[PDB]
């Protein structure tokens, strides 16, 4: 098989410009097609030997002569933030690598912790929930009872459509009999210099 | 007052380039536009049929303009081909050039082939017509006329040889489709092709473009001696065109009995060697397996149609010409049967190829031979002839000029419908049995067909024709 | 048009198989070969394809565990999965251009391979009693195996995270940042019945 990847899964994007570039493994002699892909949708036909469209707009544009591809858009739009694949058609093995493009924007984390409810400990639970709804970048939560635990479910959904921000959930699962040392603290740490701390007890 | 012989040797110079891009266009277009254009079949067969079409429809459309040249100060026919050579030499080289397009590829290959074919007809058809204006004589143009169709030869067999072995020497990866994984739990890994001096697709372009220049160079130095040694005389004699006397003696012509039997008996054989010419590139590479050697096959293919003229001229001298277009023609039909029937042999397919171009020499030979005897019949039936053969050439080049084309547009509209792989490592079973069809079973049913128009022949080569020539005498 | 319409959702077992068909519409499909593709939240994986006049071409990953099939006189194309456990995926179907070696058309099927059925639980997490401007409310809904619809009462501030796997259920969370607060309510909407609506409280 023939090694396919896109150095970038996620690609900051305000309008003007930009470019998803392609890596091959071997010389495929300009024979990448470049697929977009919605959300809930299948992959959709955009450009086919490295440079040739296929009924899309005049934005979407390809270049690359050997071992290094590129896909350009004259100007990004609302439908263009969407994920993108390079496919070799070089050889029988097909391969692709996968990147998606984001909206630009500031920054600013934030968080809040939650305790189990009443109704989950009276059927045997205790799930502690860190709540983080509006960020722009990457960032990480640490739980704390009196030591580090890895013992967190996370979820992340994606871009906000309006405040085009991050969130995430974490929820740390704990039986009543583990409910014994007390305190829980919940720990972000976003481009802010500092880690957010949410404490409960 | 006589025609120089250097004179003569500049006019037949200047109808190289003609000979040249043709050959060149006619064996390399198809696997140009497939494998080194990347170009979708079906556009292929478009550009392909639309080029040979326009090449067709501008031939009597620029003869009609040329009838109405005024003499310049440089001749009437000069003016034509000096204003026409370096746009045609511009068309040829974009001809083979791939731009860098998102859409619409077949769009710029299809103006500018057609851009070459409608400044090549400026070119040829003057030319073509300057042989009545270098001489008074008829002797002289005859003279003119066997330099030229001499040097016609050897221009296509230069052609030939300088585009294959431009385009031969630098090769190119090829694609591997799902035929073609034909091993996962063996899992050969005999990475040999990275230890070569790795060629590029890019270097396969390259390499077109340079021998599109060293043709178009060639074309542009033959085209200066053509100007230089060649100078119009501006004879007295001028007879008239006369376009509905034209029309009418071509519905004269088509009338005669063997007039219009040798026109379906040449246009279905060439017809045939131009199919086989037009899809013998693609059955080289991917039936016989010879991708890197294909341009050697072209190449004795072509010599052997040079050292087979002389060998048909003695036969047609010796056996008569009834036998010898009898047996021209055919002697390439077990040889396309063979090759389609053995699992490509080097030494079959060279021997085939020497077969078939002697077969190619005696079909593009004879029936110039045969012309004499149904010039002197015409004559002997139609007391008034005012420019008949050249109106049953221009016929002749008309057809195969139109059917050629729709003859190689199906062809590449064939190999699309059976999927043809965009240069492939290797073709699927529907695309070989198409191209095994397409040297094997169409140009034969053609051969059949030209061998049996010929067989109707009712002037049964002299023995009524020499009668002719002594009504010849009469008259 | 040219178009490939597929089966819906299948939810088989660890040692189950599931057959995923795709009926081709608008070309020949003897004359192309038809793709199946993999996709679990990462990029598409290439299982195989199907000249459906003729061979199959397998990945050596999925040789044992994918077959291709092809009705020619239905216009099908199949893909039986054999063992699973980790084949939680999309499956597309997609024919090749008879040329270049590209997918023009596409399809998308769900194949989810879990055990159990089960009610989803609800669960109001609320404040540990602090306030300042805007406050954020919470709705855990954990123990379930379908697609869950969580709404609020006509509030558009909420973030319903991906559900996740914790064994073989799914669990999800809802965040609200309401500002004033004389009464908020979580609603959840399940497949299986059980639109259960609980308020959120105070401490
Ligand atoms: C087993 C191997 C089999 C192999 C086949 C390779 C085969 C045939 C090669 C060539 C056929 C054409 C080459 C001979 C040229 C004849 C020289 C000549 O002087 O004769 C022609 C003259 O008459 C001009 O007219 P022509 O129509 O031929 O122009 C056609 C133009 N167009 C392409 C658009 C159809
Ligand atoms: C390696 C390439 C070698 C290849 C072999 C293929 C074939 C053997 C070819 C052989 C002899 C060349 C035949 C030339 C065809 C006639 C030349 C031509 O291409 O013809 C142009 C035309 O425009 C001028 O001659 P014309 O019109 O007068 O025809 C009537 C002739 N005449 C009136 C005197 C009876
Ligand atoms: C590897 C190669 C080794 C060796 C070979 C050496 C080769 C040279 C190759 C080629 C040049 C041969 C050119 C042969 C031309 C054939 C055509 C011919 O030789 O003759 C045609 C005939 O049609 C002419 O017509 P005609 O002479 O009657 O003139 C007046 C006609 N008309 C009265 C009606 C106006
Ligand atoms: C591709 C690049 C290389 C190209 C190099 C240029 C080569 C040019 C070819 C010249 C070949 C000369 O060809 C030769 O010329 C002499 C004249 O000297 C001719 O001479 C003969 O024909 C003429 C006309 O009938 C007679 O008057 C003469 O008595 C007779 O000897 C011959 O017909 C020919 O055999
Ligand atoms: C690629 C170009 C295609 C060919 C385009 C046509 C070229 C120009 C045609 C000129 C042919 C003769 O042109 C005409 O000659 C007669 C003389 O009899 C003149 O009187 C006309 O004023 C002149 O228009
Ligand atoms: C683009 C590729 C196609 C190439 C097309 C080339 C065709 C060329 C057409 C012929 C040239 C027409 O241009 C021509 O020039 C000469 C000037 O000497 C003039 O023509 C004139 O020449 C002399 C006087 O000089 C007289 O015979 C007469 O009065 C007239 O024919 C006209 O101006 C025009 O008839
Ligand atoms: C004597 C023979 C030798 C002659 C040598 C002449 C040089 C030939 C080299 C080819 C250079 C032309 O290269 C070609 O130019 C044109 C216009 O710029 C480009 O064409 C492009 O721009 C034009 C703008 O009008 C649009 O139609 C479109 O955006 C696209 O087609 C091609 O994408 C490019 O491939
Ligand atoms: C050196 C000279 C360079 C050549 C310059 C002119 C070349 C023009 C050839 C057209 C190239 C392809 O142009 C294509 O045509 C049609 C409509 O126009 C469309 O398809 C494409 O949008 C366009 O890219
Ligand atoms: C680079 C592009 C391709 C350019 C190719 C140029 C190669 C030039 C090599 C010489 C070709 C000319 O070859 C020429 O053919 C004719 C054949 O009838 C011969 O001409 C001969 O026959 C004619 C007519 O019967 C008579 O005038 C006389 O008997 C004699 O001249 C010449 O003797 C020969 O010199
Ligand atoms: C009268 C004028 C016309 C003259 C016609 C002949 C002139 C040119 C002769 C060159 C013939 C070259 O003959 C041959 O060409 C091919 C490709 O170029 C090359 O062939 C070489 O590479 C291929 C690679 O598969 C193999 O067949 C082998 O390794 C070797 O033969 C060599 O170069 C030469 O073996
Ligand atoms: C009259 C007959 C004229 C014959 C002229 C024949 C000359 C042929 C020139 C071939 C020179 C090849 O030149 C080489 O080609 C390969 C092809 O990719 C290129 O790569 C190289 O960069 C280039 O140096
Ligand atoms: C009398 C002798 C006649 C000899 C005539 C020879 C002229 C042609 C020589 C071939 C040189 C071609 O040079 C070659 O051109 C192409 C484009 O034009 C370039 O190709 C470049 O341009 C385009 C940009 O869109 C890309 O498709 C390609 O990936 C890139 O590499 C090559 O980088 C360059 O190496
Ligand atoms: C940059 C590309 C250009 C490169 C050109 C390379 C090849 C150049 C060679 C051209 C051939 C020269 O040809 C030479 O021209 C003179 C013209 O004075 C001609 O000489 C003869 O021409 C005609 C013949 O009908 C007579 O009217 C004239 O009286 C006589 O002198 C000869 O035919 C030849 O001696
Ligand atoms: C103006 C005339 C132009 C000259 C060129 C015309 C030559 C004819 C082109 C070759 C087309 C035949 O090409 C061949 O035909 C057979 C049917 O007979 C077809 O065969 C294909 O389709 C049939 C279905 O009907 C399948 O059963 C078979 O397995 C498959 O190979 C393909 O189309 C092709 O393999
Ligand atoms: C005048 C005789 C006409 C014969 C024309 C040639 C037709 C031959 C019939 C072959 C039918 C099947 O052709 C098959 O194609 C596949 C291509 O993958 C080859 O492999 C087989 O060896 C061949 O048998
Ligand atoms: C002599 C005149 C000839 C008739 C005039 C030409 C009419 C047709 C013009 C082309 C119209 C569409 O062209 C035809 O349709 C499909 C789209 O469905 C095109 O597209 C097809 O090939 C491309 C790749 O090359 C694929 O990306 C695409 O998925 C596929 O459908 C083809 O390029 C062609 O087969
Ligand atoms: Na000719």
């Amino acid at each position: 098989a023939l090694d396919i990847n896109s150095p970038e899964a996620e690609k900051n994007a305000k309008g003007a410009r930009a470019r998803i570039t392609c890596n091959a493994g071997n010389q495929v002699g300009s024979a990448v097609a470049w697929f977009n892909q919605r959300p809930g949708d299948p992959a959709s036909l955009l450009t086919y030997w490295a440079a040739t469209e296929k009924g899309v707009a005049g934005k979407q544009s390809a270049q690359g002569a050997s071992t290094k591809f590129s896909m350009s858009s004259a100007g990004p739009e609302a439908p263009s933030l969407s994920s993108y694949w390079c496919l070799l058609f070089e050889k029988g093995a097909f391969s692709f690598g996968g990147s998606k493009l984001n909206p630009r924007e500031g920054a600013g984390p934030q968080a809040s912790i939650l305790p189990p409810s009443a109704d989950l400990n009276t059927s045997g639970g205790a799930a502690v929930v860190c709540f983080l709804p509006n960020w722009y970048g990457n960032i990480t939560v640490q739980w704390k009872t009196e030591a580090p635990q890895s013992q967190a479910n996370m979820s992340w959904p994606g871009q906000a459509g309006a405040n085009a921000a991050y969130a995430m959930a974490a929820v740390l699962a704990i039986t009543k009999g583990d409910y014994g040392p007390g305190s829980f603290t919940c720990n972000a740490s976003n481009r802010g210099t500092g880690p957010f701390a949410m404490s409960l007890n | 007052s006589r025609l120089s012989v250097c004179s003569k040797l500049c006019y037949a110079i200047g109808g190289a380039p003609y000979q040249i891009t043709g050959c060149a266009i006619g064996f390399f277009l198809q696997i140009y536009l497939l494998d080194v254009a990347l170009l979708d079949p079906f556009y292929a067969s478009i550009i392909l049929f639309v080029g040979r079409a326009w090449d067709a429809v501008t031939d009597p459309t620029v003869g009609f303009l040329v009838s109405r040249t005024p003499w310049t100060r440089f001749g009437r026919m000069m003016p034509w081909i000096v204003l026409s050579t370096p746009f045609a030499v511009l068309c040829y080289f974009l001809i083979w050039y791939v731009p860098s397009v998102d859409q619409g590829k077949v769009v710029w290959y299809l103006i500018f082939y057609c851009c070459f074919q409608t400044l090549q007809t400026c070119f040829h058809v003057p030319y073509s017509a300057l042989t009545m204006f270098i001489s008074t004589e008829q002797k002289e143009r005859d003279s003119a006329t066997a330099y030229r169709m001499t040097v016609e030869v050897l221009g296509t067999l230069i052609g030939t040889a300088i585009q294959g072995q431009i385009v031969g020497m630098a090769n190119a990866p090829c694609i591997s489709t799902e035929i073609d994984l034909q091993s996962t739990g063996l899992e050969v890994a005999p990475d040999v092709q990275i230890t070569d001096p790795h060629v590029s697709l890019q270097d396969l372009r390259n390499a077109y473009m340079i021998a599109s220049g060293v043709i178009c160079a060639i074309y542009v130095v033959c085209a200066v001696v053509l100007f230089l040694g060649v100078k119009e005389q501006k004879d007295t004699c001028r007879v008239r065109t006369e376009p509905m006397s034209f029309f009418q003696g071509i519905c004269m012509v088509m009338g005669h009995g063997p007039y219009a039997k040798l026109v379906m008996g040449f246009l279905f054989t060439s017809l045939a060697f131009m199919l086989l010419e037009g899809n013998f590139a693609l059955f080289c590479i991917y039936n016989l397996g010879f991708r890197n050697d294909f341009q050697n096959v072209l190449l004795v293919i072509m010599l052997s149609a040079t050292l087979a003229i002389p060998f048909w001229q003695w036969f047609l001298t010796k056996f008569g010409k009834k036998t010898a277009v009898y047996i021209g023609t055919t002697s390439v039909v077990p040889f396309l049967i063979s090759v389609v029937l053995v699992p490509s042999s080097l030494a079959v397919t060279y021997i085939a190829s020497f077969a078939a171009g002697v077969s190619v020499a005696a079909a593009f030979l004879l029936p110039w031979s045969m012309l004499p005897d149904v010039v002197d019949d015409f004559k002997v039936q139609n007391p008034e002839s005012q420019g008949h053969e050249a109106i049953f050439y221009s016929f002749y080049v008309f057809f195969t000029k139109f059917a050629s084309g729709v003859s190689l547009g199906v062809s590449t509209l064939s190999l699309d419908f059976a999927g043809y792989v965009t240069r492939g490592c290797t073709q699927p079973g529907e695309v070989k049995l198409t191209l095994k069809i397409l040297v094997s079973a169409a140009p034969i049913v053609l051969i059949i067909i030209g061998l049996l128009i010929f067989i109707s022949y009712p002037i049964n080569e002299e023995k009524r024709q020499g009668n002719r020539k002594l009504l010849n005498e009469q008259r | 048009a040219s178009k490939l319409e597929l089966s819906g959702p299948a939810e088989p077992r660890g040692s189950k198989s599931a057959q995923i068909t795709c009926k081709a519409k608008g070309f020949p499909e003897a004359r192309f070969w038809v793709f199946w593709l993999f996709q679990r939240a990462a990029a598409l994986d290439w299982p195989a394809a199907n000249f459906s006049g003729g061979p199959v071409q397998f990945e050596s990953r999925f040789q044992g565990n994918a077959s291709l099939k092809g009705s020619q006189a239905q216009a099908n194309a199949e893909l039986n999965i054999g063992a699973l456990g980790s084949s939680t995926a999309t499956y597309r179907c997609g024919w090749k251009l008879a040329n270049g070696g590209f997918f023009p058309s596409w399809g998308g099927a769900n194949v989810n391979g879990a055990a159990g059925a089960k009610a989803p639980a609800v669960y109001p997490v609320e404040i540990s009693g602090a306030g300042t401007g805007s406050v954020t409310l919470g709705c855990l809904v954990k123990g379930y195996n379908a697609k869950p619809n969580l709404t609020w009462p006509g509030a558009s501030g909420a973030l319903t995270f991906p559900s996740e796997l914790n064994g073989a259920l799914w669990n999800l969370a809802s965040a609200v940042t309401g500002s004033g607060f004389p009464s908020a309510t979580c609603a959840v909407g399940f497949g299986a019945a059980t639109d259960v609506d609980k308020k959120v409280a105070a401490a």
